[PDB]
RNA sequence: AAGCGGAGAGGUA
DNA sequence: GCGCATGCTGCTCATCAAAGCTGACGGCGACTGCCG
DNA sequence: CGGCAGTCGCCGTGTACCTCTCCATGAGCAGCATGCGC
């Protein structure tokens, strides 16, 4: 629900997440970049770390 | 700036703006040209419910496309088509293709 | 002494495509303009006006 | 639309008056439309992003 | 369309009861500050007023239902306080905005989320940054590649 | 704190106990700030016993200035000693009728 | 010509001009003259027609009174506006910062009908800011221009437009008052005209037509002719008045109880009473002139009547049959057509006086109101008209109106065009009028009715391309705000000398000729064949037998600033808009000489910017020095003149004037007697004459930069004094009051030495960045306890101080409250040219300087003469802008003189050069009008004869090409290059303004991220499309680290800032604080928001007791480091 | 030991 | 000469205001009276 | 009942930088300051 929130039509991705309780695992681009993590593609996937 | 609109039609899949007739199914080919309005059944060779494609505004060609002579002709009567090939000039449909 | 084999990255925008943004070494100069290579004009797409 | 009339004279020669007044009606759309399409290209490129 | 919803509140945990608000979060006040005006007047902050708005109307409508008011006058404070709250949480989704000095509609909660000028695309993916710099470029016929 | 222990993020809809449970005090009062003085008015929306003190170790008549009386509570305002960053993180609540 | 002293600068035109350029600045000066009721406005309108020389206020006041209360006893009235002396002159208002302006007064007579009782009294009515000489207004000490704007004008529009399925014709009439609401006639799908009052729902028309008092009979009698009216007949059900009276009284207001008496009333009181409806005049005579209705009687009582609704749906009626002509009983015949909206005969302009009439209007009604109802309050035998008036609102409004409004904007003083350009500026733009991001594409489109109106070339390139416009040289504007041109009326194919001013609605029914036609000098054409513009703005080739008039000239199309290009038919459209817009961006230089090439323009765009001093009367100049000039008149009188010297302009450069006259020299009304900024000896100078050499040179002018000499580094011919502006202010506080004094707080006292006695520097110090201007210091709080906040210099900031200004409440001076002393200092320097700097030509060129060169290493002539410039020759084909090697030839000519040789005959080429222009002395200046000057066989005859050197050699050959040496190497070039004089200007966008740079500074409030800018220590923006190319890359913990530690983490600052200092590794990050407030925020909308482990247990994330050590000693950098 | 928000206008690539 | 009364003037506080305004346009879906 | 077609409302409409000006009122409610009368 983060990136879908931050890309268009917050309201309504809001209201129907709140509704569905939905849960966000956080293994993106978007995610990882806003919350401050390393994104996981080149030098930040494990077999590199 | 002109072709840009049809590269976000294709992208977004929307259903075209001068949208033309897919063929369904290979039968025989009878246009009973009307007073403004196009019409087409397409026979079906192999045995099942006549295809009425109706309502075919006259803004619009005949594909010239490679007959059963292996030569480019205009869609005609009595003629043969393929399984999914368009018939009327413009763009396709990707959702009918589909 | 402090800044040899330190590089610093250059952008310009918009930044349209990967090759917006490049790294170089930088060397002092007189003045108050910043100087660039005459080949890395068309990734950038930048002119001197 | 192409008016009937054409542009006889080159540039080196000179134009006359109203050939130079009925050649701006190329310019003001090629000036405006660079200025009204770019925000076109920006959203579908973000959209595929 | 129906069974969409109802069995979303169905499966969960959750219960419909949330949809209806008996109390009202009030944002830090860092958050909603105050600046002053070259020594002056102050230059109000929207968020700082809606709220005033709704803890006005609720002291008022708790006095006059405290006094035993007819029923008329009660629903109508209550209307008016219910009209407030929305306003607080989306300004102009139903009637008229509401507007300040210059006829100017405020700025509610749901409008520092929504938008090119939002947080989500102007505070979280993109950023300003320290040491950093810009000027003029010129052209050096003599530099390497690198 | 550190990013790597987050492993979800979760969301959903606040009950009336959940608000009354994250507010430090509920406030009852239109008024915010004070035009002689220039201090937050008492039960107000910047009311520092329910948000927090507005200086490093400060309390609001004149009890508490250093940092060695930190965590008790002065019994006349009852404004918490503590840093001042407190402001941005702490929430109150108001009791509609 | 026909200037008392203007230089002799020989012309290669070959016309003959019937008419003079007018006055460049009467299209702001006319207007006020009308809205104040001058005398002088007064005369001119009585010379043509004096049946009514109504005012502007007066037109105001008129139409408010006479007021009356419900019951009719009492009445008030105002009259007779009146001006009293201002109240200080220009000077003392923009020092003081002050408005400038006068007091208005007006009579104001109560009378009460009961007894009969009249009391007349003067009545005032504020403080009304006047326009000065130059068309300017000054309000609170800065000079502002009001713009003029691009309306569409009130009427009667009809439009056509295409059917999407049935591909039918439908078809629309709407009806654009200047107050009041609007109606819109409609034929939909099928054959039903409808009737949209005030933009809701449709109901067939036969319902209003019913309403407002047509018998079912009498539509029959009169509609006719056509089915549709039938067919709307046929499913009507209303057959009745009352009834369609009632049904309109219900669908208009909702909710209310639908009596007849308000169904009947509400109708006549919504478009046919003078108090909520107005077609004002031009709106009238437009609706009279569209349908063909009465003409000739003078218009009265302009309100919508029910002749006009009848007369409107019978032509639209006709235009949907598809007839041409229509009559309506009573009125001539008319044409039935659809009409543009974007003709130039439909568009008005609003200038100043009609823009603040408004406002009055505004404030006036507001006051009304008032004055009303304190009839009903008070107690008669006592009401007064001092007692019934209260002017807050009408003061409110004026300075609501001249401050803050988006049509009152800063002025532009660059130079004397920009500033001169500023005002005759057309904007479409405003309140009423256009947006600027849902503009579209064929409203910033150029139209064939803009020809001698608006200039086609002259606009913006940003988001405002084709929304700004500038007005063209000969053309002024009508009473109703239609602008108009000059044509020379030809009868029977002989062209006379009488000049008409025609509009464009009239201009669509002649057939005008060209500006260039071969006339035979004696009033007939040479050929037959000429081009024409017809009806609908075609050209077409047509004999020369059926003409009416003829243009009055060429470069009649263009505007003042367009008409400074020489060559300008040589170059296309995109450039010469971009050199047209770069001449308003020069920086006055020192010396500022006139260009060798220019066209004739010049001398008239100085004098009537206003930036020069010019005599009033005859005399003989008594005494001069470099602050005034004393001039002794010839009736015994005498004058004398004061100069601005080195004062600063709204943009930071520098004004200064010089005069020009001797101890002994004999003046003229009108004759220049001191410079300007950028002006030498009465003509516009903006630049220099540089030498240029076109070759490409070693790649140091690759991609549009610029090889520059170090001449013109030692002998400054570009260079420029530029000037700054600080103020503090010793305001008072709750703790004490703050004062500028020298005992400031443990400082060295190695600073405090340019600071004199009492506070402020010292006159003729030289001050860097960091340096302490004025000394003031703050009572810090618990005496001494001070805290120091002196006035500093800001970073990259230098020069001397030129002057000191100081304000004191102790000597009664106006201060706002709470301030007892006011400063201001002033700082200016000296600018030299250097690589970053920008320069352009008048031809679109510009660039940057890329390098300067000792002089001994550029390429030199046979004689030794180094070249000034070099310019790329790969910049010149593909942009179509030739006229810069044109404009090179012809300096290069005019520089070295030339002498043709007609000993025997006179050559075939030179059959048509004016005489006088057969010979020419070293250094001639000459002139190149716009769409007439030299042809390229008079450049090719003149480069073939051309004077020697002062030894006999001639360094440029017939085609313009020398021979040029090495610098570096010393071997000559194997090809001859292109040599000449070009006039380059320097822009104002300097590399000093634009460097900048940052390591730590502070920080915002709510987001802990850097300020933005340069004003304040700000950062740069590291935008989304950057962190797509960092992802797209694969730097995983370069992005990390830019938004993180560099940016967000409170933590991780300090801590980086201290492992760098002390030499150890870099640590980790954290989380950000953006994070947080976005939890917060959702939070705050009532969601329920968390941070869930790899096991449950929401994260408190909520800080906790951890290390608030603060080592390193030295602020991060938010604020500056003391000793 | 101490402040930095909104509205409008005009420009550069 | 002192007391009383009347008129400039500083300080202070409210949100329910509406007559003014009117030159964006394509895509997509709910929905609502309205005909049949 | 059964469709049905229009109509209305909400969503979106490129990036980075520089310079300038302005930011709620009216009316009420004391608080004196001056003139007049005994
Ligand atoms: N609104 C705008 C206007 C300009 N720009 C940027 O500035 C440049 C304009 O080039 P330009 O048209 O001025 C010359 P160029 O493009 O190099 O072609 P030429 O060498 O053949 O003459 C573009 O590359 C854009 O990236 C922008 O991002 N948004
Ligand atoms: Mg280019
Ligand atoms: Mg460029
Ligand atoms: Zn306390």
């Amino acid at each position: 629900w983060l990136s879908a929130a931050s890309f268009q039509e917050t309201t309504r991705v809001l209201t129907d997440a709140a509704i569905n309780c939905r849960s966000d695992k956080l293994n993106g681009l978007k995610e990882n970049v806003i919350i401050g993590k390393l994104i996981p593609a080149g030098t930040g996937i494990n077999r590199y770390r | 700036t002109g072709g840009l609109p049809r590269v976000q039609e294709l992208f977004e899949a929307r259903v075209p703006r001068g949208k033309a007739p897919i063929a369904d199914v290979t039968g025989r080919v009878r246009l009973e040209d009307g007073e403004r309005f196009y019409k087409i059944t397409i026979v079906p060779d192999d045995g099942g419910e006549e295809v009425v494609y109706d309502k075919i505004s006259k803004r619009q060609r005949l594909r010239v496309f490679k007959h059963e002579d292996g030569s480019e002709r205009v869609l005609s009567d009595g003629d043969h088509v393929e399984v999914g090939q368009q018939l009327m000039e413009g763009s396709a449909d990707p959702h009918e293709v589909l | 002494e402090v800044i040899a084999e330190h590089p610093v990255l250059l952008n310009r925008a918009p930044t349209l495509h990967r090759l917006g943004i490049q790294a170089f070494e930088p060397m002092l100069v007189e003045g108050k303009a910043i100087q660039l290579h005459p080949l890395v004009c068309e990734a950038f797409n930048a002119d001197f006006d | 639309e192409f008016i009937p009339r054409p542009v006889k004279s080159s540039f080196r020669e000179g134009l006359t008056v109203l050939e130079y007044f009925i050649n701006t009606h190329g310019a003001r759309k090629g000036l405006a439309d660079t200025a009204l399409r770019t925000a076109d290209s920006g959203y579908l490129t973000r959209r595929l992003v | 369309k129906r069974l969409k919803v109802v069995a979303a509140f169905q499966q969960s945990g959750n219960s419909p009861m949330g949809m209806v608000l008996d109390a009202v979060p009030v944002i830090p006040p860092e958050l909603r500050p105050m600046v002053q005006l070259d020594g002056g007047r102050f230059a109000t902050s929207d968020l700082n007023d809606l709220y005033r708005r709704v803890i006005n109307r609720n002291n008022r409508l708790k006095r006059l239902i405290d006094l035993g008011a007819p029923e008329i006058i009660v629903n109508n404070e209550k209307r008016m306080l219910q009209e407030s709250v929305d306003a607080l949480f989306d300004n102009g989704r139903r009637g008229r905005p509401v507007t300040g000095p210059g006829n100017r509609p405020l700025k509610s909660l749901s409008d520092l989320l929504k938008g090119k000028q939002g947080r989500f695309r102007q505070n979280l993916l993109g950023k300003r940054v320290d040491y950093s710099g810009r000027s003029v470029i010129v052209v050096g016929p003599q530099l390497k590649l690198h | 704190l550190d990013v790597n222990f987050f492993d979800e993020l979760r969301i959903g809809l606040a009950t009336a106990e959940d608000i009354r449970q994250w507010s430090y005090g509920e406030v009852k009062k239109p008024e915010t700030i004070n035009y002689r003085t220039l201090k937050p008015e008492k039960d107000g929306l910047f009311c520092e016993k329910i948000f927090g003190p507005t200086r490093d170790w400060e309390c609001y008549c004149g009890k508490y200035k250093r940092v060695r009386f930190k965590g008790i509570i002065c019994e006349r305002c009852g404004v918490e000693v503590t840093r001042a960053k407190v402001r941005r993180e702490r929430m109150g609540h108001i009791e509609l009728a | 010509n026909s200037v008392p002293g203007a230089p002799n600068r020989v012309s290669f035109a070959k016309l003959r001009e019937p008419l003079e350029v007018p006055g460049l600045l009467d299209v702001q000066t006319d207007s006020f003259e009308w809205l104040i009721g001058s005398p002088r406005w007064r005369e001119s309108a009585a010379e043509r027609g004096d049946v009514n020389p109504v005012g502007g206020l007066e037109e105001v006041l008129y139409e408010l009174s006479p007021i009356e209360d419900f019951s009719g006893s009492m009445s008030l009235s105002f009259s007779d506006p009146r001006f009293d002396d201002v109240k200080a002159p220009v000077d003392e208002c923009k020092d003081k910062d002050m408005t400038y302006a006068a007091p208005l007064f007006v009579t104001a007579e109560f009378i009460n009908n009961n007894t009969g009782e009249i009391k007349s009294q003067t009545v005032f009515m504020g403080d009304f800011p006047m326009m000065t000489e130059k068309g300017t207004f000054i309000i609170n000490g800065t000079e502002r221009v009001v713009v003029s704007q691009l309306v569409r004008s009130p009427g009667v529009y009809f439009d056509e437009t295409i059917d999407k399925s049935t591909d039918k014709t439908l078809h629309s009439v709407k009806v654009i008052p200047s107050r009041g609401a609007w109606l819109e006639f409609d034929v939909d799908k099928r054959d039903t005209v409808g009737v949209r009052i005030d933009r809701k729902r449709r109901q067939p028309v036969t319902v209003l037509l019913k309403a407002l008092g047509w018998t079912s009979e009498q539509i029959v009698e009169r509609f006719g002719f056509s089915e549709i009216m039938r067919s709307t007949l046929e499913k009507d059900n209303t057959v009745g008045t009352d009834e369609a009276l009632l049904d309109i009284y219900r669908k208009l207001r909702p909710g209310e109880p639908p009596t007849k008496e308000s169904a009947q009333t509400l109708l006549e009181n919504l478009f046919f009473k003078e108090k909520r409806y107005d077609l004002a005049r031009v709106g009238r005579y437009k609706v009279n002139k569209k349908l063909g209705l009465h003409v000739g009687e003078p218009i009265t009582s302009s309100t919508l009547t029910e002749e006009d609704v009848v007369a409107t749906i019978e032509y639209l009626v006709r235009l949907h049959e598809g007839q041409t002509t229509m009559t309506v009983p009573g009125g001539v015949e008319v044409p039935v057509e659809t009409d543009d909206i974007d003709h130039f005969g439909n568009r008005r302009l609003r200038t100043v006086g009609e823009l603040i009439q408004n406002q009055i209007r505004v404030g006036m009604s507001r006051m009304e109101r008032v004055v009303r109802e304190r009839m009903t309050t008070q107690d008669v035998e006592a009401i007064t008209p001092q007692t019934l008036i209260n002017i807050r609102p009408v003061v409110a409004a004026i300075k609501e109106f001249f401050g803050t409004s988006q049509l009152s904007q800063f002025m532009d003083q660059n130079n004397p065009l920009s500033g001169l350009t500023h005002k005759r500026r057309l904007s479409a733009l405003g309140p009423g009028g256009l947006s600027r991001e849902r503009a579209g594409l064929e409203v910033r489109d150029v139209h064939p009715s803009h020809y001698g109106r608006m200039c086609p070339i002259e606009t913006p390139e940003g988001p405002n391309i084709g929304l700004i416009g500038s007005l063209s040289v000969y053309a002024r504007v009508n009473p109703f705000g239609f602008i108009e041109t000059p044509y020379r009326k030809v009868v029977d194919g002989v062209v006379s000398d009488e000049i008409v001013y025609l509009t464009a609605d009239e201009e669509d029914r002649h057939v005008v000729a060209q500006a260039n036609s071969p006339i035979d000098a004696d009033g007939r054409f040479v050929e037959p064949r000429v081009l024409v513009r017809r009806k609908a703005g075609e050209v077409e080739y047509v004999p020369s037998s059926e003409v009416d008039y003829m243009d009055v000239s060429p470069r009649q199309m263009v505007s003042v600033a367009t008409a400074m290009i020489p060559f300008l038919e040589h170059d296309d459209a995109n450039r010469a808009l971009m050199g047209a817009n770069m001449q308003r961006q020069a920086v006055p230089l020192v010396r500022s000489e006139a260009p060798l090439v220019g066209t004739g323009m010049e001398l008239r765009a100085a004098i009537d910017a206003g930036d020069v001093v010019v005599a009033e009367e005859s005399g003989v100049i008594e005494e001069v020095s470099a602050d005034y000039i004393t001039v002794m008149h010839d009736n015994g009188t005498r004058r004398t003149y004061r100069m601005r010297k080195f004062a600063r302009s709204n943009h930071g450069t520098c004004a200064n004037q010089c005069p020009i006259v001797d101890a002994g020299d004999r003046v003229e009304a009108g004759q220049v007697i001191a410079d300007g900024p950028c002006t030498d000896d009465g003509e516009m100078a903006l630049g220099k004459n540089l030498l240029v050499a076109i070759m490409p040179w070693e790649g140091h002018n690759y991609e549009d930069a610029i090889i520059l000499s170090n001449r013109l580094v030692e002998e400054d011919v570009l260079t420029s004094i530029h000037i700054e502006e600080h103020e503090i202010d010793a305001r008072d506080t709750k703790l004490g009051a703050e004062e500028i004094t020298r005992d400031i707080p443990n400082i060295s006292d190695e600073v405090l030495a340019d600071l004199d006695e009492r506070g402020i520097v010292r006159i003729g110090a030289e001050v860097r960045d960091g340096d302490i201007l004025v000394g003031k210091v703050t009572p810090k709080g618990e005496a001494r306890e001070v805290r120091d906040t002196s006035l500093k210099v800001p970073h990259g900031e230098s020069g001397k101080v030129i002057g000191i200004r100081v304000f004191s409440r102790e000597d009664e001076d106006e201060l706002p409250a709470g301030v007892n002393e006011l400063v201001r200092v002033y700082v200016a320097q000296k600018r030299k040219i250097s690589d970053g700097d920008k320069l352009a030509g008048r031809h679109g060129n510009k660039g940057v300087i890329g390098k300067i060169l000792p002089v001994e290493d550029m390429p030199f002539l046979a004689d030794g003469t180094p070249v000034d410039i070099i310019l790329n020759t790969h910049g010149v084909p593909r942009r179509m802008n030739i006229g810069q090697i044109l404009e090179t030839h012809l300096g290069w000519c005019a520089h070295s003189g030339w002498k043709v040789d007609a000993a025997k005959g006179v050559p075939d080429w030179a059959a048509r050069l004016p005489d006088e222009l057969l010979e020419a002395q070293p250094n001639a200046i000459v002139s190149t009008p716009v769409f007439d000057g030299a042809q390229e066989a008079e450049l090719q005859g003149l480069l073939s004869c051309t004077l020697p050197n002062r030894d006999g050699d001639v360094l440029v050959d017939a085609d313009g090409k020398a021979m040029l040496f090495d610098g570096r190497s010393g071997e000559p070039f194997p090809y001859p290059v292109t040599v000449g004089y070009m006039y380059i200007m320097k822009l104002h966008h300097l590399v000093d303004d634009k460097i900048h740079a940052r390591s730590t500074g502070p920080y915002s409030m709510i987001t802990q991220q850097p300020l933005g800018g340069k004003a304040q220590f700000g950062g740069q923006r590291f935008g989304e499309m950057e962190c797509w190319a960092m992802q797209a890359y694969g730097a995983a913990y370069t992005l990390q680290e830019l938004l993180t530690i560099k940016s967000d983490d409170t933590v991780g600052r300090v801590k980086v800032y201290e492992a760098i200092v002390k030499g150890e590794n870099i640590p980790e990050p954290g989380i950000p604080e953006s994070f947080k407030v976005l939890l917060k925020e959702l939070q705050s909308l009532c969601l329920n928001v968390e941070v869930l482990s790899s096991d449950g247990a929401a994260i408190e994330l909520r800080e906790g007791e951890d290390e608030d050590l603060e080592r390193a000693a030295a602020n991060l950098g938010i604020n500056l480091s003391r000793n």
